[PDB]
Order: C-alpha cells, then sequence, then structure tokens
C-alpha cells in the first residue's frame, strides 16, 4: 500500500546510482516487486522483476547486464543497482508489489500495482 | 502431526521452459512423511519426449517426506494443511540457470504441488541438452533459518556418462504459509535416483530418501 522510492540522482553516462524503495503496509516478503520507469512523453515501460524469494529474476533486454534487482525481506526493501549508465536510462523510476501473488516472469504494468511517486533518473 | 498421515499420497503439476522448449509434466506420487522416503510417476502431457536432460528436473517433484529427529522443528510438515512455498536457483558450471517456483498445499487428503520452471543459457554442446547425465549423487542439504524461512544450500553434482561430473550451486527458499516453529541450523540428505523410465522418458519413475540430521 505504500512504496518510496529513493536514491536517483543526475549522474554523467558511464556512472552508477543505487535506487531503493522503502515498503510498509503488507507482508512485503510474500510478494515479487518490479522496478518500471517512463521517459519524457512516453508511457511506463518494464525494467526488472524479483520474485518473493529473490531467487528468481528478471530484466527487460535493454539493462540486462547493467543493472541488478535485489531485495531485503528483513528491512522489506528493493533495490535496483544501475551500473554503466547511458543517456536512454533517464526517466522517471517507479517500484510497485504484484497484484497477483504468484508472479512469474510477468512483466506487464498491469500485473503491478501500488505505485510509489517514483525518483528521477538523470544521465548525461 | 495428525493432518500429515504416516502414509501420504500426492499430485504434481508443473508447467516448464527449458532453452525455448516448452512442456507441461503431470505426477502422481505416494510416500511415507515420518520415515522420509517417497516415490513418483512422471509423464509428460505437453513437449514430449523432451529435447533436455531429465535430471534438471528431477529435484523438482516435496520436502514434507523428509524424516526428522524429534529435536528438529519439522517445519514444513508443521505448515500444513495450509502448507508451504519454495523457490529454487540452479546455477551450473557451464552457465546453465534454472529457476523454479512451487506452491504445496493439501486437499482432499493428498499434497497438491504446482510447479514452474524455467531453464535458459544451456549450451547447445552441454551435457544437458545433449542428455550426457547419469542422475544425481546423493546430496547435503545445508538448512538455516534466515529472513523468516527455512533456507537451503546445496552444491550438486550431475553423473557424466563419460565418468566425469557436472556441478551445480543450488539455493532454495521455503516459506509456510502460517506461523510454524523454524528449526536451527542443520543437514537433509538425499538420495535421489530415476528407478524406471520408458525409451524417449515421457513416463519416468522417481525414488527420493531423504532424512534431516545435526551439524
Amino acid at each position: 500500500v505504500q512504496l518510496v522510492e529513493s536514491g536517483g540522482g543526475l549522474v554523467q553516462a558511464g556512472g552508477s546510482l543505487r535506487l531503493s524503495c522503502a515498503t510498509s503496509g503488507f507482508t512485503f516478503s510474500d510478494y515479487a516487486m518490479g522496478w518500471f520507469r517512463q521517459a519524457p512523453g512516453k508511457e511506463r515501460e518494464f525494467v526488472a522483476a524479483i520474485s518473493w524469494s529473490g531467487h528468481v529474476t528478471d530484466y527487460a533486454d535493454s539493462v540486462k547486464g547493467r543493472f541488478t534487482i535485489s531485495r531485503d525481506n528483513v528491512k522489506n526493501t528493493v533495490y535496483l543497482q544501475m551500473n554503466s549508465l547511458k543517456p536512454e536510462d533517464t526517466a522517471v523510476y517507479s517500484c510497485a508489489a504484484a497484484k497477483s501473488g504468484t508472479w512469474w516472469y510477468q512483466r506487464s504494468e498491469n500485473d503491478f500495482g501500488s505505485w510509489g511517486q517514483g525518483t528521477q533518473v538523470t544521465v548525461s | 502431526m495428525a493432518i500429515i498421515k504416516e502414509f501420504m499420497r500426492f499430485k504434481v503439476h508443473m508447467e516448464g521452459s527449458v532453452n525455448g522448449h516448452e512442456f507441461e509434466i503431470e505426477g502422481e506420487g505416494e510416500g511415507r512423511p515420518y520415515e522420509g522416503t517417497q516415490t513418483a510417476k512422471l509423464k509428460v502431457t505437453k513437449g514430449g519426449p523432451l529435447p533436455f536432460a531429465w535430471d534438471i528436473l528431477s529435484p523438482q517433484f516435496s520436502k514434507a517426506y523428509v524424516k526428522h529427529p524429534a529435536d528438529i522443528p519439522d517445519y514444513l510438515k508443521l505448515s500444513f494443511p495450509e502448507g508451504f512455498k519454495w523457490e529454487r536457483v540452479m546455477n551450473f558450471e557451464d552457465g546453465g540457470v534454472v529457476t523454479v517456483t512451487q506452491d504445496s498445499s493439501l486437499q482432499d487428503g493428498e499434497f497438491i504441488y504446482k510447479v514452474k520452471l524455467r531453464g535458459t543459457n544451456f549450451p547447445s554442446d552441454g551435457p544437458v541438452m545433449q542428455k550426457k547425465t547419469m542422475g544425481w549423487e546423493a546430496s547435503s542439504e545445508r538448512m538455516y533459518p534466515e529472513d523468516g524461512a527455512l533456507k537451503g544450500e546445496i552444491k550438486q553434482r550431475l553423473k557424466l556418462k563419460d565418468g566425469g561430473h557436472y556441478d551445480a550451486e543450488v539455493k532454495t527458499t521455503y516459506k509456510a504459509k502460517k506461523p510454524v516453529q523454524l528449526p536451527g541450523a542443520y543437514n537433509v540428505n538425499i538420495k535421489l535416483d530415476i528407478t524406471s523410465h520408458n525409451e524417449d522418458y515421457t513416463i519416468v519413475e522417481q525414488y527420493e530418501r531423504a532424512e534431516g540430521r545435526h551439524s
């Protein structure tokens, strides 16, 4: 019910950021979590997702190898480590919890709910 | 304790994909949960014959059937009738990766297993896609509590028909759907064998024996 993203900022291409999302209001460790991003004028697109245990991860092709999604099921937090940042990574990044408690490689925006306000990532 | 009888049956459904080849498997099984022994019969209902080694699938068809000392809480037996869920990643030495998600419930007196599996990045000429495996060697799963769940780690070895071996690092997380006592760190010795199979492995019978001990 409550997701708060943080860690955004402005960096030159090739640098790194680490987005985090603090969660509250639900058993975090029972739900898969997803990071989406929305560029100016475009619609949200899938970035990454992680199952409840953290063992099953999924990435959009454009970020695979550069980004790493992870989670802490004690602190109830999601993370997106972003390395080798490129200008086209510039966007507002939002975290979401899967609606269904049975995620399996579902990338659609409609498979996720309770969106945070997002955090701005700008890459030059 | 009274809900898991000394003899229990189970049914299992698996939907999966390995290197793009999709398949479904339906199976029945039975065993003695408190003796830590079980058998299963599995049938490839879709996508058969499988173009990959059956072995990577066999460890995905049942931790309710683990013999536990009286002083080690049988966390996964206690989770019933609600049951538990588990997720697993196997990272093979040649880059292959298997991911598994599973739900275990109790219905009409039998265990119900729902499994989804994905295999990827298996070399085309590797032992998995070329069916060069001879089953698993006995394993010891290091179990320990963490994140409010029961985690397990194993270094597993597949026998190769050329006399060699194929290694994999396996990590699993099991979590009861209701509050139940978690154990301390311990080990589970596991032996898994294919006891019978037809020519093209569209019907396969498995046996597993599992026993918990201290460390």
